[PDB]
C-alpha cells in the first residue's frame, strides 16, 4: 500500500527560513516543490550566499 | 495572525532602529552647523570690539 503522502506548507522569516530548512534537512523525510506562479517572486537567493 | 505579528513586530523594530539611526544622523548634521553659527557670531563680536577700541583711540587722538 502506497503511503497517502500529505502536503506540508510552511512560512515565516528568512533567517528562520535558513534555520528551519537546516532543521528540516537534518531530519530528511520531506520532498520539495517549486510553488512559483501565485503572488510571490521566484526567490533569487542572495549575492553573498551565491558566492 | 500569529506569524503576521512575528514578521511585523520584528522587522518593524528593525525599521524603527533605522529611523533612530536617521535621527542621530540629522542631529549630527545640526550640531556642527550650530557650532559654526556660534563661532561666526563670536568672531563678528570680536571684530566689532576691536573696531570700537580703534574708534576710541582715534577719538582720543583727535
Amino acid at each position: 500500500m502506497i503511503a497517502p503522502m500529505e502536503k506540508l506548507v510552511l512560512a515565516g522569516p528568512k533567517g528562520r527560513a535558513k534555520e528551519l530548512l537546516q532543521s528540516l534537512q537534518q531530519a530528511g523525510v520531506v520532498h520539495l516543490e517549486t510553488l512559483r506562479p501565485e503572488a510571490l517572486s521566484a526567490y533569487q537567493l542572495s549575492p553573498e550566499e551565491r558566492a | 495572525s500569529k506569524l503576521e505579528a512575528i514578521l511585523s513586530q520584528e522587522v518593524e523594530a528593525e525599521i524603527q532602529a533605522l529611523l533612530q539611526e536617521a535621527e542621530a544622523k540629522a542631529e549630527a548634521v545640526k550640531r556642527e552647523a550650530e557650532e559654526k553659527a556660534k563661532a561666526l557670531l563670536q568672531a563678528r563680536e570680536r571684530a566689532l570690539e576691536a573696531q570700537y577700541r580703534a574708534a576710541l583711540r582715534r577719538a582720543e587722538s583727535a
